[PDB]
RNA sequence: CUUGAGUCUCGUAGAGGGGGGUAGAAUUCCAGGUGUAGCGGUGAAAUGCGUAGAGAUCUGGAGGAAUACCGGUGGCGAAGGCGGCCCCCUGGACGAAGACUGACGCUCAGGUGCGAAAGCGUGGGGAGCAAACAGGAUUAGAUACCCUGGUAGUCCACGCCGUAAACGAUGUCGACUUGGAGGUUGUGCCCUUGAGGCGUGGCUUCCGGAGCUAACGCGUUAAGUCGACCGCCUGGGGAGUACGGCCGCAAGGUUAAAACUCAAAUGAAUUGACGGGGGCCCGCACAAGCGGUGGAGCAUGUGGUUUAAUUCGAUGCAACGCGA
Protein backbone atom coordinates (compact mmCIF):
# COMPACT_ATOMS: atom_id res chain seq x y z
CA UNK A 1 0.00 0.00 0.00
CA UNK A 2 0.87 3.61 -0.42
CA UNK A 3 0.29 6.82 2.12
CA UNK A 4 -1.61 9.95 1.20
CA UNK A 5 -0.50 12.90 -0.88
CA UNK A 6 1.65 15.38 1.59
CA UNK A 7 0.85 18.65 1.00
CA UNK A 8 2.86 21.81 1.96
CA UNK A 9 1.20 23.50 5.16
CA UNK A 10 -1.10 26.31 3.96
CA UNK A 11 1.29 29.27 3.27
CA UNK A 12 -0.76 32.06 4.85
CA UNK A 13 -0.29 30.48 7.98
CA UNK A 14 1.95 27.67 7.72
CA UNK A 15 -0.15 25.29 8.72
CA UNK A 16 -0.84 22.43 7.43
CA UNK A 17 -4.73 21.67 8.56
CA UNK A 18 -5.83 24.20 6.24
CA UNK A 19 -4.57 23.44 2.98
CA UNK A 20 -6.73 20.40 2.39
CA UNK A 21 -10.01 22.93 2.86
CA UNK A 22 -8.99 25.11 0.15
CA UNK A 23 -8.34 22.40 -2.01
CA UNK A 24 -11.74 21.06 -2.63
CA UNK A 25 -13.92 24.26 -2.29
CA UNK A 26 -11.74 24.73 -5.20
CA UNK A 27 -13.02 24.58 -8.65
CA UNK A 28 -11.64 24.10 -12.28
CA UNK A 29 -8.20 24.63 -10.96
CA UNK A 30 -9.29 28.06 -9.34
CA UNK A 31 -7.17 28.42 -6.49
CA UNK A 32 -6.84 32.37 -6.84
CA UNK A 33 -10.24 32.38 -6.36
CA UNK A 34 -11.15 29.58 -3.32
CA UNK A 35 -9.37 32.38 -1.22
CA UNK A 36 -11.10 34.79 -2.34
CA UNK A 37 -14.17 32.64 -1.08
CA UNK A 38 -12.84 31.09 2.17
CA UNK A 39 -10.28 33.55 3.53
CA UNK A 40 -13.10 36.25 3.09
CA UNK A 41 -15.51 33.72 5.48
CA UNK A 42 -12.25 32.68 7.29
CA UNK A 43 -10.15 35.81 8.13
CA UNK A 44 -13.53 37.44 8.84
CA UNK A 45 -15.45 35.36 10.85
CA UNK A 46 -14.30 36.68 14.16
CA UNK A 47 -7.20 6.61 9.74
CA UNK A 48 -6.44 10.44 9.72
CA UNK A 49 -7.64 10.37 5.36
CA UNK A 50 -11.28 8.73 6.15
CA UNK A 51 -13.59 10.38 8.35
CA UNK A 52 -11.85 13.84 8.38
CA UNK A 53 -12.44 13.61 5.09
CA UNK A 54 -15.87 12.51 4.30
CA UNK A 55 -17.42 14.67 6.89
CA UNK A 56 -15.83 18.18 5.82
CA UNK A 57 -16.80 16.93 2.04
CA UNK A 58 -20.28 16.72 2.83
CA UNK A 59 -20.05 20.61 4.02
CA UNK A 60 -18.65 22.39 0.46
CA UNK A 61 -20.87 19.66 -1.62
CA UNK A 62 -24.09 21.76 -1.00
CA UNK A 63 -23.34 25.02 -2.25
CA UNK A 64 -24.33 25.10 -6.08
CA UNK A 65 -27.75 25.92 -6.40
CA UNK A 66 -29.31 27.67 -3.34
CA UNK A 67 -30.70 30.61 -4.96
CA UNK A 68 -28.90 34.03 -3.21
CA UNK A 69 -27.02 36.96 -3.98
CA UNK A 70 -23.66 34.52 -3.93
CA UNK A 71 -22.74 31.45 -2.36
CA UNK A 72 -19.38 32.75 -1.83
CA UNK A 73 -20.79 34.10 1.56
CA UNK A 74 -23.52 31.56 1.86
CA UNK A 75 -20.98 28.82 2.23
CA UNK A 76 -19.66 31.89 5.06
CA UNK A 77 -22.98 31.53 6.67
CA UNK A 78 -23.55 27.83 6.34
CA UNK A 79 -20.24 27.18 8.18
CA UNK A 80 -21.19 29.91 10.52
CA UNK A 81 -24.01 27.67 11.47
CA UNK A 82 -22.03 24.80 11.60
CA UNK A 83 -19.68 26.69 14.03
CA UNK B 1 -54.58 -24.28 30.28
CA UNK B 2 -52.28 -24.74 33.15
CA UNK B 3 -50.27 -21.72 34.26
CA UNK B 4 -47.13 -24.22 34.71
CA UNK B 5 -44.42 -22.34 33.17
CA UNK B 6 -43.00 -25.66 32.69
CA UNK B 7 -43.29 -28.27 30.25
CA UNK B 8 -41.39 -29.24 27.08
CA UNK B 9 -41.37 -28.51 23.34
CA UNK B 10 -41.45 -31.66 21.09
CA UNK B 11 -39.92 -30.75 17.49
CA UNK B 12 -41.67 -32.48 14.57
CA UNK B 13 -38.31 -31.46 12.81
CA UNK B 14 -38.71 -32.89 9.14
CA UNK B 15 -37.49 -31.93 6.06
CA UNK B 16 -40.30 -30.43 4.30
CA UNK B 17 -41.88 -28.72 7.40
CA UNK B 18 -41.12 -28.68 11.13
CA UNK B 19 -44.38 -28.65 13.10
CA UNK B 20 -43.91 -28.38 16.75
CA UNK B 21 -46.35 -29.77 19.35
CA UNK B 22 -46.01 -27.88 23.10
CA UNK B 23 -46.63 -30.95 25.45
CA UNK B 24 -46.39 -30.71 29.64
CA UNK B 25 -43.98 -32.58 31.44
CA UNK B 26 -46.72 -35.07 32.12
CA UNK B 27 -47.38 -35.62 28.11
CA UNK B 28 -50.65 -33.63 27.13
CA UNK B 29 -49.99 -31.21 24.50
CA UNK B 30 -51.41 -27.92 25.09
CA UNK B 31 -50.97 -25.57 21.93
CA UNK B 32 -49.75 -26.07 18.65
CA UNK B 33 -48.67 -23.99 15.44
CA UNK B 34 -47.19 -25.37 11.85
CA UNK B 35 -45.08 -23.66 9.69
CA UNK B 36 -46.12 -25.06 6.11
CA UNK B 37 -49.55 -24.65 5.31
CA UNK B 38 -49.40 -21.70 7.99
CA UNK B 39 -48.80 -19.02 5.45
CA UNK B 40 -46.88 -20.48 3.16
CA UNK B 41 -46.46 -23.83 1.28
CA UNK B 42 -44.35 -24.78 -1.68
CA UNK B 43 -40.83 -26.40 -2.66
CA UNK B 44 -39.10 -23.26 -1.54
CA UNK B 45 -39.72 -24.51 2.04
CA UNK B 46 -37.60 -26.36 3.93
CA UNK B 47 -35.83 -22.95 4.87
CA UNK B 48 -34.36 -21.60 8.36
CA UNK B 49 -37.25 -18.88 7.71
CA UNK B 50 -39.52 -21.31 7.35
CA UNK B 51 -38.15 -23.19 11.01
CA UNK B 52 -37.50 -19.78 12.51
CA UNK B 53 -40.97 -18.71 11.40
CA UNK B 54 -42.88 -21.73 12.78
CA UNK B 55 -40.66 -21.27 15.72
CA UNK B 56 -42.61 -17.87 16.36
CA UNK B 57 -46.05 -19.29 16.09
CA UNK B 58 -45.60 -22.33 18.53
CA UNK B 59 -44.32 -19.57 20.86
CA UNK B 60 -47.63 -17.38 20.25
CA UNK B 61 -49.62 -20.57 20.28
CA UNK B 62 -48.59 -21.02 23.92
CA UNK B 63 -47.69 -17.52 25.07
CA UNK B 64 -51.20 -17.08 26.64
CA UNK B 65 -50.93 -20.66 28.67
CA UNK B 66 -49.11 -18.72 31.90
CA UNK B 67 -45.22 -20.80 30.49
CA UNK B 68 -42.33 -19.47 30.51
CA UNK B 69 -39.71 -22.27 30.11
CA UNK B 70 -40.57 -25.19 27.49
CA UNK B 71 -37.39 -27.75 27.48
CA UNK B 72 -36.91 -29.03 23.45
CA UNK B 73 -37.12 -32.71 22.73
CA UNK B 74 -36.66 -32.45 18.68
CA UNK B 75 -37.72 -35.33 16.81
CA UNK B 76 -35.40 -35.86 13.58
CA UNK B 77 -32.96 -33.33 12.23
CA UNK B 78 -34.55 -30.43 10.23
CA UNK B 79 -33.59 -27.24 8.21
CA UNK B 80 -32.80 -24.34 9.89
CA UNK B 81 -32.34 -25.94 13.54
CA UNK B 82 -30.54 -22.81 14.66
CA UNK B 83 -33.17 -20.44 13.16
CA UNK B 84 -35.98 -22.52 15.36
CA UNK B 85 -33.84 -23.26 18.35
CA UNK B 86 -33.08 -19.34 18.76
CA UNK B 87 -36.21 -18.02 17.44
CA UNK B 88 -38.19 -20.39 20.14
CA UNK B 89 -35.37 -19.19 22.93
CA UNK B 90 -35.66 -15.35 22.03
CA UNK B 91 -39.16 -15.52 22.83
CA UNK B 92 -38.77 -16.00 26.63
CA UNK B 93 -37.96 -19.28 27.02
CA UNK B 94 -35.55 -21.98 29.51
CA UNK B 95 -34.65 -25.37 27.49
C1' C C 1 14.70 -94.09 5.25
C1' U C 2 12.50 -89.50 6.89
C1' U C 3 13.02 -84.20 4.88
C1' G C 4 6.88 -84.29 1.73
C1' A C 5 2.12 -85.87 3.62
C1' G C 6 -0.32 -87.29 7.71
C1' U C 7 -1.73 -89.03 13.22
C1' C C 8 -0.94 -87.40 18.20
C1' U C 9 -0.32 -84.25 22.76
C1' C C 10 -1.37 -78.84 24.46
C1' G C 11 -3.08 -74.00 23.79
C1' U C 12 -4.80 -69.27 20.73
C1' A C 13 -7.82 -66.16 17.70
C1' G C 14 -12.03 -65.79 14.83
C1' A C 15 -19.14 -61.79 11.74
C1' G C 16 -16.79 -70.01 9.82
C1' G C 17 -21.56 -72.88 9.76
C1' G C 18 -26.73 -75.32 11.60
C1' G C 19 -29.96 -74.94 15.46
C1' G C 20 -32.52 -72.76 20.07
C1' G C 21 -34.63 -69.25 22.52
C1' U C 22 -33.31 -64.03 23.69
C1' A C 23 -33.61 -57.77 24.22
C1' G C 24 -33.82 -52.80 22.89
C1' A C 25 -33.47 -48.74 19.39
C1' A C 26 -36.49 -47.42 15.42
C1' U C 27 -41.64 -49.04 12.90
C1' U C 28 -47.28 -48.40 11.92
C1' C C 29 -52.21 -48.76 13.88
C1' C C 30 -55.20 -49.44 17.69
C1' A C 31 -56.12 -48.70 22.58
C1' G C 32 -57.17 -42.70 25.36
C1' G C 33 -56.65 -38.09 26.73
C1' U C 34 -54.06 -33.92 25.51
C1' G C 35 -56.04 -30.31 19.37
C1' U C 36 -58.30 -27.79 15.81
C1' A C 37 -56.47 -25.97 10.69
C1' G C 38 -53.90 -28.30 9.20
C1' C C 39 -50.83 -33.51 6.93
C1' G C 40 -48.75 -33.94 2.57
C1' G C 41 -45.32 -32.83 -1.96
C1' U C 42 -42.76 -31.58 -7.00
C1' G C 43 -39.99 -27.94 -12.68
C1' A C 44 -44.66 -26.37 -10.37
C1' A C 45 -48.85 -27.85 -8.29
C1' A C 46 -51.47 -31.67 -7.66
C1' U C 47 -52.76 -36.45 -6.36
C1' G C 48 -53.85 -38.44 -1.95
C1' C C 49 -54.98 -37.41 4.13
C1' G C 50 -57.75 -33.96 7.60
C1' U C 51 -61.70 -30.11 10.98
C1' A C 52 -66.00 -36.59 11.24
C1' G C 53 -60.29 -34.29 15.94
C1' A C 54 -56.41 -35.25 11.58
C1' G C 55 -50.06 -34.69 13.49
C1' A C 56 -47.05 -34.75 18.00
C1' U C 57 -47.10 -36.16 23.40
C1' C C 58 -46.97 -39.97 27.11
C1' U C 59 -49.39 -44.44 27.57
C1' G C 60 -49.73 -50.15 26.70
C1' G C 61 -50.57 -53.40 22.74
C1' A C 62 -49.91 -55.41 18.26
C1' G C 63 -45.62 -57.30 14.47
C1' G C 64 -42.21 -57.54 11.25
C1' A C 65 -37.82 -56.17 9.52
C1' A C 66 -32.79 -55.22 10.98
C1' U C 67 -29.08 -55.31 14.88
C1' A C 68 -26.81 -47.85 15.38
C1' C C 69 -21.53 -47.57 19.12
C1' C C 70 -17.65 -51.36 19.03
C1' G C 71 -16.40 -51.44 13.53
C1' G C 72 -11.04 -51.41 11.52
C1' U C 73 -5.67 -49.94 7.51
C1' G C 74 -9.95 -55.97 11.72
C1' G C 75 -11.45 -61.05 11.14
C1' C C 76 -13.15 -65.95 9.66
C1' G C 77 -14.69 -68.98 5.19
C1' A C 78 -13.11 -72.98 -0.97
C1' A C 79 -15.79 -69.49 -3.08
C1' G C 80 -20.71 -67.35 -2.69
C1' G C 81 -20.15 -64.80 1.83
C1' C C 82 -20.34 -64.10 7.47
C1' G C 83 -21.72 -58.53 12.17
C1' G C 84 -26.97 -57.69 19.05
C1' C C 85 -26.49 -60.78 23.22
C1' C C 86 -26.22 -66.18 25.26
C1' C C 87 -26.40 -71.61 25.08
C1' C C 88 -26.11 -76.55 22.14
C1' C C 89 -24.06 -79.08 18.15
C1' U C 90 -20.28 -78.42 14.68
C1' G C 91 -15.91 -77.11 10.70
C1' G C 92 -11.39 -75.38 9.62
C1' A C 93 -6.90 -72.60 10.85
C1' C C 94 -2.40 -71.46 13.63
C1' G C 95 1.74 -71.85 17.44
C1' A C 96 5.18 -74.72 20.91
C1' A C 97 7.98 -78.72 22.00
C1' G C 98 7.63 -84.15 21.57
C1' A C 99 5.94 -88.87 19.84
C1' C C 100 4.16 -91.88 15.77
C1' U C 101 3.55 -93.49 10.60
C1' G C 102 6.48 -94.30 6.82
C1' A C 103 5.93 -91.33 0.13
C1' C C 104 0.70 -92.79 2.57
C1' G C 105 2.00 -87.26 -2.44
C1' C C 106 0.48 -83.23 -6.27
C1' U C 107 -2.93 -82.32 -10.12
C1' C C 108 -7.14 -83.70 -12.02
C1' A C 109 -11.00 -84.70 -18.17
C1' G C 110 -15.31 -87.00 -16.85
C1' G C 111 -18.14 -86.95 -12.17
C1' U C 112 -19.89 -84.95 -7.56
C1' G C 113 -21.18 -81.05 -4.40
C1' C C 114 -21.63 -75.88 -2.74
C1' G C 115 -23.10 -71.52 -5.11
C1' A C 116 -25.19 -63.36 -4.63
C1' A C 117 -29.40 -61.31 -6.47
C1' A C 118 -33.51 -61.80 -9.18
C1' G C 119 -36.71 -65.59 -10.24
C1' C C 120 -39.85 -70.17 -9.73
C1' G C 121 -43.04 -73.78 -6.95
C1' U C 122 -45.34 -75.10 -2.63
C1' G C 123 -47.27 -73.40 2.40
C1' G C 124 -47.11 -69.33 5.66
C1' G C 125 -45.81 -64.43 7.03
C1' G C 126 -46.44 -59.43 5.98
C1' A C 127 -43.81 -52.96 10.22
C1' G C 128 -41.11 -50.17 6.29
C1' C C 129 -40.09 -50.47 1.12
C1' A C 130 -41.32 -51.59 -3.91
C1' A C 131 -40.83 -53.63 -10.01
C1' A C 132 -46.03 -53.97 -12.07
C1' C C 133 -50.47 -51.17 -11.52
C1' A C 134 -53.53 -47.48 -10.18
C1' G C 135 -54.50 -40.12 -9.56
C1' G C 136 -52.40 -35.45 -10.56
C1' A C 137 -48.67 -32.40 -14.01
C1' U C 138 -45.21 -33.39 -17.37
C1' U C 139 -43.56 -32.70 -22.57
C1' A C 140 -42.21 -31.55 -28.66
C1' G C 141 -46.73 -34.64 -27.19
C1' A C 142 -45.82 -38.14 -21.68
C1' U C 143 -46.77 -44.24 -21.27
C1' A C 144 -40.98 -37.57 -19.13
C1' C C 145 -38.88 -37.11 -14.70
C1' C C 146 -42.01 -36.60 -10.01
C1' C C 147 -44.72 -36.98 -5.98
C1' U C 148 -49.23 -40.15 -3.76
C1' G C 149 -50.86 -44.92 -2.78
C1' G C 150 -49.39 -49.42 -3.95
C1' U C 151 -49.20 -55.89 -5.37
C1' A C 152 -45.89 -59.62 -6.52
C1' G C 153 -41.42 -59.77 -4.13
C1' U C 154 -38.63 -58.72 0.04
C1' C C 155 -39.01 -62.42 5.45
C1' C C 156 -39.66 -68.11 7.12
C1' A C 157 -39.97 -73.77 5.61
C1' C C 158 -39.18 -77.06 1.85
C1' G C 159 -38.06 -78.01 -3.34
C1' C C 160 -36.23 -75.71 -8.17
C1' C C 161 -33.01 -72.48 -10.43
C1' G C 162 -27.30 -72.50 -11.19
C1' U C 163 -26.42 -67.30 -12.86
C1' A C 164 -23.20 -62.13 -11.72
C1' A C 165 -17.86 -56.93 -13.43
C1' A C 166 -19.41 -64.93 -9.16
C1' C C 167 -13.21 -59.77 -10.05
C1' G C 168 -7.16 -59.76 -7.51
C1' A C 169 -10.90 -59.35 -14.51
C1' U C 170 -4.47 -63.02 -11.73
C1' G C 171 -6.09 -72.05 -11.80
C1' U C 172 -3.87 -75.51 -8.15
C1' C C 173 0.85 -77.26 -5.83
C1' G C 174 5.97 -76.97 -4.72
C1' A C 175 11.03 -74.65 -4.69
C1' C C 176 14.35 -70.52 -5.13
C1' U C 177 15.59 -64.83 -5.47
C1' U C 178 17.62 -58.00 -2.56
C1' G C 179 14.74 -54.33 0.87
C1' G C 180 11.80 -50.71 3.58
C1' A C 181 7.08 -49.30 6.09
C1' G C 182 2.91 -51.35 8.60
C1' G C 183 -1.53 -54.28 10.70
C1' U C 184 -3.44 -58.96 13.08
C1' U C 185 -2.52 -63.42 15.74
C1' G C 186 0.57 -66.86 18.29
C1' U C 187 5.20 -67.91 20.77
C1' G C 188 11.01 -68.04 22.86
C1' C C 189 15.05 -65.26 25.41
C1' C C 190 16.04 -61.44 28.47
C1' C C 191 13.41 -56.34 31.18
C1' U C 192 10.46 -62.43 35.22
C1' U C 193 6.11 -55.15 36.68
C1' G C 194 2.19 -54.34 31.41
C1' A C 195 3.52 -53.12 27.48
C1' G C 196 8.75 -53.75 27.38
C1' G C 197 14.41 -55.31 24.63
C1' C C 198 15.79 -58.98 21.55
C1' G C 199 13.83 -63.22 18.64
C1' U C 200 10.63 -66.43 16.16
C1' G C 201 6.27 -68.19 13.41
C1' G C 202 1.04 -67.66 10.56
C1' C C 203 -2.25 -64.26 8.09
C1' U C 204 -2.42 -59.50 6.01
C1' U C 205 -1.83 -53.78 3.86
C1' C C 206 1.63 -50.65 1.26
C1' C C 207 6.36 -48.84 -1.03
C1' G C 208 10.10 -50.40 -3.93
C1' G C 209 15.27 -53.50 -5.90
C1' A C 210 16.80 -56.98 -9.59
C1' G C 211 14.02 -59.29 -12.87
C1' C C 212 9.82 -59.20 -15.85
C1' U C 213 6.20 -56.31 -18.76
C1' A C 214 3.85 -53.25 -24.81
C1' A C 215 3.14 -50.03 -21.32
C1' C C 216 0.50 -49.51 -17.12
C1' G C 217 2.53 -52.08 -13.58
C1' C C 218 3.98 -56.65 -10.63
C1' G C 219 7.69 -57.21 -7.53
C1' U C 220 9.32 -63.11 -1.61
C1' U C 221 1.00 -62.80 -0.95
C1' A C 222 5.39 -62.04 -8.36
C1' A C 223 3.02 -60.50 -13.38
C1' G C 224 10.76 -62.89 -11.29
C1' U C 225 13.42 -67.79 -11.86
C1' C C 226 11.64 -72.79 -12.42
C1' G C 227 9.06 -77.65 -12.10
C1' A C 228 4.02 -80.89 -12.10
C1' C C 229 -1.06 -81.05 -13.70
C1' C C 230 -5.36 -78.85 -15.30
C1' G C 231 -8.56 -75.16 -17.78
C1' C C 232 -8.59 -71.96 -21.73
C1' C C 233 -7.23 -68.55 -26.47
C1' U C 234 -6.35 -67.92 -31.92
C1' G C 235 -8.93 -60.74 -36.27
C1' G C 236 -13.80 -57.53 -35.31
C1' G C 237 -19.03 -58.31 -36.07
C1' G C 238 -22.66 -62.23 -36.92
C1' A C 239 -22.89 -64.55 -31.58
C1' G C 240 -22.48 -67.01 -26.67
C1' U C 241 -26.71 -66.38 -31.54
C1' A C 242 -29.19 -70.56 -34.72
C1' C C 243 -29.55 -76.14 -34.70
C1' G C 244 -29.24 -80.58 -32.02
C1' G C 245 -28.30 -82.69 -27.08
C1' C C 246 -28.62 -82.57 -21.90
C1' C C 247 -30.88 -80.02 -17.74
C1' G C 248 -35.13 -77.08 -15.69
C1' C C 249 -42.14 -76.68 -13.20
C1' A C 250 -42.45 -73.07 -18.48
C1' A C 251 -39.13 -69.89 -16.38
C1' G C 252 -34.01 -70.47 -18.83
C1' G C 253 -29.15 -72.55 -18.32
C1' U C 254 -25.22 -75.48 -20.53
C1' U C 255 -22.58 -77.41 -24.72
C1' A C 256 -21.89 -74.55 -29.16
C1' A C 257 -21.69 -73.28 -35.19
C1' A C 258 -22.12 -71.32 -40.13
C1' A C 259 -23.41 -68.27 -44.09
C1' C C 260 -22.51 -63.28 -44.52
C1' U C 261 -19.85 -58.92 -43.78
C1' C C 262 -15.41 -55.37 -42.39
C1' A C 263 -9.92 -54.09 -42.86
C1' A C 264 -9.84 -53.34 -38.99
C1' A C 265 -11.52 -54.21 -33.90
C1' U C 266 -8.10 -53.65 -29.53
C1' G C 267 -4.49 -52.58 -25.15
C1' A C 268 -1.41 -49.16 -22.92
C1' A C 269 0.70 -44.81 -23.08
C1' U C 270 1.87 -39.53 -25.59
C1' U C 271 0.40 -34.46 -27.04
C1' G C 272 -3.55 -30.87 -26.65
C1' A C 273 -8.29 -29.84 -27.07
C1' C C 274 -14.75 -28.65 -24.20
C1' G C 275 -13.67 -30.01 -19.71
C1' G C 276 -20.07 -25.61 -16.91
C1' G C 277 -15.28 -29.88 -9.81
C1' G C 278 -10.03 -24.92 -8.28
C1' G C 279 -6.92 -21.97 -6.97
C1' C C 280 -3.21 -18.12 -7.44
C1' C C 281 -1.48 -13.37 -9.31
C1' C C 282 -1.89 -8.61 -11.79
C1' G C 283 -4.44 -4.31 -13.73
C1' C C 284 -8.90 3.65 -12.63
C1' A C 285 -11.06 -3.71 -12.98
C1' C C 286 -13.37 -3.20 -8.58
C1' A C 287 -13.23 -0.09 -3.24
C1' A C 288 -12.42 5.80 -2.30
C1' G C 289 -12.42 10.34 -4.67
C1' C C 290 -12.68 13.65 -8.81
C1' G C 291 -14.83 15.12 -13.58
C1' G C 292 -18.35 13.75 -16.84
C1' U C 293 -21.57 11.58 -21.49
C1' G C 294 -27.23 9.65 -22.12
C1' G C 295 -31.81 16.01 -21.45
C1' A C 296 -31.37 20.52 -25.06
C1' G C 297 -29.30 23.81 -29.60
C1' C C 298 -25.65 23.35 -33.15
C1' A C 299 -20.81 20.53 -35.55
C1' U C 300 -19.58 16.13 -37.51
C1' G C 301 -20.09 11.08 -38.41
C1' U C 302 -23.17 6.53 -38.84
C1' G C 303 -27.60 3.76 -40.30
C1' G C 304 -32.97 4.93 -42.54
C1' U C 305 -36.28 8.38 -46.57
C1' U C 306 -36.38 10.82 -51.42
C1' U C 307 -33.74 12.41 -55.55
C1' A C 308 -29.81 11.84 -61.25
C1' A C 309 -26.54 11.28 -57.80
C1' U C 310 -26.75 12.03 -52.47
C1' U C 311 -19.40 8.47 -54.55
C1' C C 312 -16.74 4.51 -52.27
C1' G C 313 -14.84 1.97 -48.32
C1' A C 314 -14.80 1.55 -42.68
C1' U C 315 -19.55 -0.95 -39.67
C1' G C 316 -18.87 -5.07 -32.04
C1' C C 317 -14.44 -4.25 -28.02
C1' A C 318 -10.32 -3.59 -33.02
C1' A C 319 -16.62 1.18 -37.79
C1' C C 320 -19.40 5.71 -36.39
C1' G C 321 -15.00 14.54 -35.28
C1' C C 322 -13.13 7.16 -39.65
C1' G C 323 -10.29 7.19 -44.52
C1' A C 324 -11.36 12.99 -45.62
Amino acid sequence: VIGQRKILPDPKFGSELLAKFVNILMVDGKKSTAESIVYSALETLARPVRRNALAMRWIVEAARKRGDKSMALRLANELSDAA
Amino acid sequence: RKQVSDGVAHIHASFNNTIVTITDRQGNALGWATAGGSGFRGSRKSTPFAAQVAAERCADAVKEYGIKNLEVMVKGPGPGRESTIRALNAAGFRI
